RNA sequence: GCGGGGUGGAGCAGCCUGGUAGCUCGUCGGGCUCAUAACCCGAAGGUCGUCGGUUCAAAUCCGGCCCCCGCAACCA
RNA sequence: GGCGACACACGUGCUACAAUGCCCACUACAAAGCGAUGCCACCCGGCAACGGGGAGCUAAUCGCAAAAAGGUGGGCCCAGUUCGGAUUGGGGUCUGCAACCCGACCCCAUGAAGCCGGAAUCGCUAGUAAUCGCGGAUCAGCCAUGCCGCGGUGAAUACG
RNA sequence: CGCCUCCUAAAAGGUAACGGAGGCGCCCAAAGGUCCCCUCAGGCGGGACGGAAAUCCGCCGGAGAGCGCAAGGGUAGAAGG
């Protein structure tokens, strides 16, 4: 490349929030990220994160079957 | 809304008419005056004509409209906008 | 904040009680 | 040339799996990465900001490569644009820098996307290339909140030696491109 | 965009800083500070990375936030609007839903006055 | 034939110098009054007669066509 | 079913726009009234609305009931905010045959306009204005921020 | 009323009418000399803000673009960038 106009790429370490360490190259040797591919809900199979609800409505009443018949 | 300690409210006289149609082979139009009545899992599939003070609204009942009242699906006020 | 129900003063105004003004 | 994670993965897991799934009779018929061309269509630097070197400095961190300027091919009234005005940036990443960028994009950036439900499957050239768009540059790790003055996204072009969309779809997913459908 | 997709205000007490996140009020803020054992009175500019990664992990997994919460609110209204219920009409004409008067006021649902 | 115009509802600017539609009146909302006029405080409304063209872009430059104003139409 | 509509227009009001403030905790001092399918002490389940028990009292005995502003302390640090509480999502409590139209209350989330208001315009002369809570009638419940009362703290100014 | 382009002009040149139609009375210090690179309009598809059209990617595209301004001739095997 042209000299002096380009940022220098060196061995790098991107640290994720799951503790994961990524061996790569960058303009900065150390980086801390809040997420990666190894812990992101869309990536990790299908982690339902917090909404494993199952709709829940509309038949999810059943409160109750005590009415007369 | 209605306290969970009490029961799911249908006027019974209407609830009666629903079950009889499921057995004997459904279905026909249902003239009702119970807007205060709750839609219920047995009512699903029929078409109930709900009176709004003036006419009976032909209302098809589906799965997504279970917990509501019959009156929500029969508008009470005529409005086409202003001016 | 005599209108905010999530406060001491707010439930006083309403004359009601709850988590924010218990008895 | 530097050995990098995503590059080595291409030759070790991605290369063979493709010869299986498609059955190529020659070693070059197999899909390769051609070049990744990153473009910041900007144009917010028309009259107002003659100074957009911050975005060049930003793209220089992200890709370890200084972008070139793109200028207006013709004058336009509605965009308040006269012929020859500097409205964008474009850096062409090839070889090891191409990999290094994609590797950090696939493992770090794309995840850090707000409400990322997978890359769009249908953004495929038809001729066997792919293009995707980002709305922020904070998506990349090298860019902290401190050094950013104002938000700016980009266009990413990934060119493949593949002839068809299907072959292109395979090569990228195998490399680790997450699609929604 | 630290936790959870929003970058919470530094130099402010950690309990209030969480309220600047969609899905979290003061209530869910008092909760996540015990359930993670962090001092509510300290600033976010004074949070240990340990204290950070725990508060983050908990909150993103215990509650539905930002885009998803907005998604269900939208989904909830979309259906009410589609079934043809009264709650849906009021969302389709942008009029007050909760049975207020519409002769006067109602300015927040409609928007600034259109005089005649 | 020669000169000059057509722009919110009315009457005039803006045109010559391309980008940026302005003034009085009227109109709608609100004040004052028992009420009314006046008066005060707010707001709306012109894609510029058209059709074409030049240009990055036309109320603006250019051409066609419609309409209106003024002058001319002499020796015969 | 309507009287609760809603492109709009006016009167009377409520709560605000914050640091003479807002919030949390602990701690004080009223008056007037009401109360036998009535007020409900205390006890326990729930963050709570409440729910189950249950003592007393035809009430100068028992209960509604805490007065609130105030006070001691700690937080917030001038930002559409820990100001403001509208609007909406969702989960519930209560009354009542029944809360779609169309009740109040509770809890989680949402956190709008609003930075003190154009022309104009209202009230008040002393325990008054301002500000803070409290009760009653009507009444199943309640859209009361209305009305009729009651005390707390407590001004400025009147040349003419 | 002088000058430039097309037609009238009858396949050399020239050729009139108060015949049909448009332009000029400037400009450029690079819009000039040379050397070295580069190739358009448009069409379909793909891409955050981005739109019929801003910038990017792909395929097709002999020149219909461009060449300061009228018209004609010329022209990418450049006179265009
Ligand atoms: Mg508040
Ligand atoms: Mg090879
Ligand atoms: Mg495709
Ligand atoms: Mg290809
Ligand atoms: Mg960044
Ligand atoms: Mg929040
Ligand atoms: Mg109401
Ligand atoms: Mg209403
Ligand atoms: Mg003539
Ligand atoms: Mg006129
Ligand atoms: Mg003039
Ligand atoms: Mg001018
Ligand atoms: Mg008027
Ligand atoms: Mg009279
Ligand atoms: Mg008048
Ligand atoms: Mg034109
Ligand atoms: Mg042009
Ligand atoms: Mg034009
Ligand atoms: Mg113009
Ligand atoms: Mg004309
Ligand atoms: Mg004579
Ligand atoms: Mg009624
Ligand atoms: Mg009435
Ligand atoms: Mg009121
Ligand atoms: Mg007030
Ligand atoms: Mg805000
Ligand atoms: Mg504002
Ligand atoms: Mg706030
Ligand atoms: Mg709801
Ligand atoms: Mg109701
Ligand atoms: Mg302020
Ligand atoms: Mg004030
Ligand atoms: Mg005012
Ligand atoms: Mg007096
Ligand atoms: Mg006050
Ligand atoms: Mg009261
Ligand atoms: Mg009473
Ligand atoms: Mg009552
Ligand atoms: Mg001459
Ligand atoms: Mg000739
Ligand atoms: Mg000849
Ligand atoms: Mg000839
Ligand atoms: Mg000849
Ligand atoms: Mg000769
Ligand atoms: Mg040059
Ligand atoms: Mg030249
Ligand atoms: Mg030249
Ligand atoms: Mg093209
Ligand atoms: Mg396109
Ligand atoms: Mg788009
Ligand atoms: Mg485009
Ligand atoms: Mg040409
Ligand atoms: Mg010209
Ligand atoms: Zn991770």
């Amino acid at each position: 490349m042209k000299e002096g106009i380009h940022p220098k790429l060196v061995p790098a370490r991107i640290i994720c929030g799951c503790g994961n360490v990524i061996e790569t190259y960058s303009t900065k040797p150390e980086i801390y990220v809040e997420v990666c591919s190894k812990c992101h809900p869309f990536y990790t199979g299908q982690q339902r994160f917090v909404d494993t609800e199952g709709r829940v409505e509309r038949f999810q009443r059943r409160y109750g079957d005590s009415y007369r018949k | 809304p209605r306290s969970l300690k009490k029961g799911v409210f249908v006027d019974d006289h209407l609830l009666e008419k629903v079950l009889e149609l499921n057995a004997k082979g459904e279905k026909r139009l249902i003239k009702t005056w119970s807007r205060r009545s709750t839609i219920v899992p047995e009512m699903v599939g029929h078409t109930i004509a709900v009176y709004n003070g003036k006419q009976h609204v032909p209302v098809y009942i589906t799965e997504n409209m279970v917990g509501h009242k019959l009156g929500e699906f029969a508008p009470t006020r005529t409005y086409r906008g202003h001016g | 904040g005599k209108g905010d129900r999530r406060t001491r003063r707010g439930k006083i105004w309403r004359g009601t009680y709850g988590k924010y003004r218990p008895r | 040339p530097l050995d990098v994670a995503l590059k080595r993965k291409y030759y070790e897991e991605v290369r063979p799996e493709l010869i299986r799934r498609f059955g190529y009779q020659n070693v070059w018929e197999v899909p390769r990465l051609e070049k990744v061309v990153i473009n910041q269509g900007l144009g917010e630097a028309k009259e107002d900001a003659r100074i957009l070197e911050k975005a060049a400095q930003e793209l220089a961190l992200i890709t370890g490569q200084k972008p070139a300027v793109t200028r207006a091919k013709k004058s336009i009234s509605n965009f308040k644009l006269r012929k020859g005005m500097p409205i964008g940036l474009r850096v062409t990443l090839r070889r090891d820098r191409m990999w290094i960028f994609l590797e950090k994009l696939l493992n770090v950036a794309l995840p850090r996307i707000r409400d990322f439900r997978g890359l769009n499957p249908n953004s495929f050239d038809g001729r066997g290339n792919y293009n995707l768009g980002l709305r922020e540059q904070l998506i990349f790790p090298e860019i902290t909140y401190d050094m950013v003055d104002a938000l700016r996204g980009m266009d990413i072009a990934v060119v493949t030696t593949a002839e068809t969309d299907e072959e292109a779809r395979a090569l990228l997913e195998l490399l680790g491109f997450p699609f929604r459908k | 965009a630290r936790i959870a997709g929003v970058e919470i205000p530094r130099n402010k007490r950690v309990d209030v800083a969480l309220t600047y996140i969609y899905g979290i009020g003061k209530a869910r803020a008092k909760e996540a500070l015990e359930k993670t054992g962090i001092n509510p009175a300290t600033r976010v500019k004074d949070l240990t990375e340990a204290e950070v990664v725990r508060l983050r992990e908990y909150v993103e997994n215990t509650w539905k936030l930002e885009g998803e919460l907005r998604a269900e609110v939208a989904a909830n209204i979309k259906r009410l609007m589609d079934i043809g219920c009264y709650r849906g009409l009021r969302h389709r004409r942008g009029l007050p839903v909760r049975g207020q008067r519409t002769r006067t006021n109602a300015r927040t649902r409609k928007g600034p006055r259109k005089t005649v």
